């Protein structure tokens, strides 16, 4: 046997490539049910979620788990959650230049674990984020905007890359309040890919 | 608002 | 699949031995991941949560779709007693209290006014719209995490000393220690607590 | 309060 991580802080050393070698700590979200081997991690000051095969890859150096604070957080407010959770919006970031840019993004979830943040992800960038986003909201930093498949968990599939072959994955997750968004791990990379197969942007997903 | 992260 | 059953409400005769054909109605609450045949189903008045292989299972008959899924109420309530060990009162003869100890595991999928919950003399699954018991003064809210469980076999030895094989089919979010298992020979979830000594003769493989 | 129910 070996014990469970989820919902533990953890910490760990991360070599890749020449890349510095660094000392990361984060906490472990989940671990994907349909395959095991993979969990979803949130890095401390790191906004993207990671998927990693934390026991089997090479790049991990010395899986630790810590004790240095509570891991679980809960919500203020879930009436307030519940209005911004499978709700289109328009997320504030800071511009390149001065003012702030509107990133369109749909709100996807409440993050397991770390309840919160909350899931996100954007029409930009469509990868799995985490923010603890009824701050953004009250700041005035979220704004509200004005092709389900049953049995698609673990299902594998491929992305046509412009470079011309196939990008290899699986799907992972189906999001409750939007049922044909999906999340997706690619064998390529750590992040987690969200696809609404409602949306011309899935029309590369091939199953 | 927050600012958004370089990729790491 | 050509359509979709998951948030559906279906109907499907049910022939079980040598008893008169009888009808069910209910609405599909989810397709279980780690083994996709088999779907949790609530029943039109009923209170317990069923199991079923809705394409394979013999017994289920001219399964039909009576209407397609649907989109989607006080949250911060509701998460007052999700995962709260409860005294849940139910009637007993002329109104007298029939009080049982329980679990409140999560809202359900899909029909999301409804509670999954469990108890401790009787660990299989149940659906009920908690929030009215709540108001109305029925429910009392009272004062082991295993790595890559979903999915595995389980079995313990009945008095029968044979052994019951069934498998671990989900994990409860609000309380991880405690786990769905789905038994070959019945279509009740069993609700365990992997924490406490109820648990301690389940075998996983 | 509810009533606790048999099987069918």
């Amino acid at each position: 046997p070996r014990r469970n991580i989820v919902g533990c802080r953890i910490s760990h050393g991360w070599k890749e490539g020449d890349e510095p070698i660094t000392q990361w700590k984060g906490t472990v979200l989940d671990q994907v049910p349909i395959n095991p081997s993979l969990y979803l991690v949130k890095y401390d000051g790191i906004d993207c979620v990671y998927g990693l095969e934390l026991h089997r890859d090479e790049r991990v150096l010395s899986l630790k788990i810590l004790s240095d604070r509570v891991a679980s957080s809960h919500i203020s407010d879930a009436n307030l959650a519940n209005t911004i959770i499978g709700k289109a919006v328009e997320h504030m970031f800071e511009g390149e230049h001065g003012s702030k840019d509107e990133w369109r993004g749909m709100v996807l979830a409440q993050a397991p674990i770390m309840k919160a943040w909350f899931y996100i992800t954007y029409e930009k960038d469509p990868v799995l984020y985490m923010y603890q986003l009824l701050d953004d909201y009250k700041e005035g930093d979220l704004r509200i905007m004005p092709g389900v498949v049953d049995g698609l968990i673990g299902k594998h599939v491929e992305y046509t890359k412009e470079d011309g072959s196939k990008r290899i994955g699986m799907v992972i997750h189906q999001v409750e309040a939007k049922p044909s968004v999906y999340f997706i791990k690619f064998d390529d990379d750590f992040h987690i890919y969200v696809y609404d197969l409602v949306k011309k942007s899935a029309e590369n997903l091939y199953f | 608002a927050r600012t958004k992260q370089t990729a790491r």
